[PDB]
């Protein structure tokens, strides 16, 4: 522990909305300090979303207005894409960083495959 | 899904074994792959891991330099080259698959599929 709960795969409707779940059970004395979502481009994961001390940051204009990440429930950092495009198909990674009771940082990530169905 | 290890057995000190784990039932090129060990009594310890999407290698300090993880994605298999076998390495070694990408590869909890293990002495 901690580990992220993320499905092996998610299928969403073309031009519709999709949720990529990413949750974890909050740990006593673990402080969430960073959330990232990444999209896989070959051997390189590419950050498309960052939540840090200054709030939320979408790093590509293609996503602004259609990428949102859950925030109301502690431990739920699921990603929602609206108006799903064919070429949103990819492996996506959810990544969370915490400060620990012993003063260190621990990171966990987990991969899902997003499929878009016509 | 099955993960099947092989290549262990009996050897004395300073020798070299080679472990292999054939993975059956997914395209495991998108899974991180890892090797763990459990000596009797001793709790299961992390040995080595290799990330999905080509990706990096990671090793325990106790086995580092001596051991080497590799993967053949066509064969859907992962390997562990073990040189200079100290007798404390006497354990069953298990291969495991998980959907981590670059972090948490040392955490047993991060792995969804486990092999039976190959006994090494």
């Amino acid at each position: 522990r901690p580990i992220l709960e993320v499905p092996e795969s998610v299928t969403g409707p073309w031009k519709g909305d999709v949720n990529l779940p990413c949750t974890y059970d909050p740990l006593q004395g673990y402080t969430q300090v960073l959330v990232k979502w990444l999209v896989q481009r070959g051997s390189d994961p590419v950050t498309i979303f960052l939540r840090d001390s200054s709030g939320d940051h979408i790093q590509q204009a293609k996503y602004q207005g259609r990428l949102h990440v859950s925030h109301k429930v502690p431990g739920d950092v699921s990603l929602q894409l609206s108006t799903l495009e064919m070429d949103d198909r990819s492996h996506y990674t959810c990544e969370v960083t915490w400060q620990t009771p012993d003063g260190n940082q621990v990171v966990r990530d987990k991969i899902t495959e997003l499929r878009v169905q016509k | 899904v099955q993960l099947v290890e092989s290549g262990g057995g009996l050897v004395q000190a300073g020798g070299s074994l080679r472990l292999s784990c054939a993975a059956s039932g997914r395209t495991f090129s998108s899974y991180g792959m890892g090797w763990f060990r459990q000596a009797p009594g001793k709790e299961r310890e992390f040995v080595a891991a290799i990330g999905p999407f080509g990706g990096h290698t990671y090793y325990a300090d106790s086995v580092k330099g001596r051991f080497t993880i590799s993967r053949d994605n066509a064969k859907n298999t992962v390997y562990l080259q073990m040189n200079s076998l100290k007798p404390e390495d006497t354990a069953v070694y298990y291969c495991a698959a998980g959907r981590w990408n670059r972090y948490g590869f040392y955490d047993q909890d991060n792995y969804d599929y486990w092999g039976q293990g190959t006994q090494v002495t």
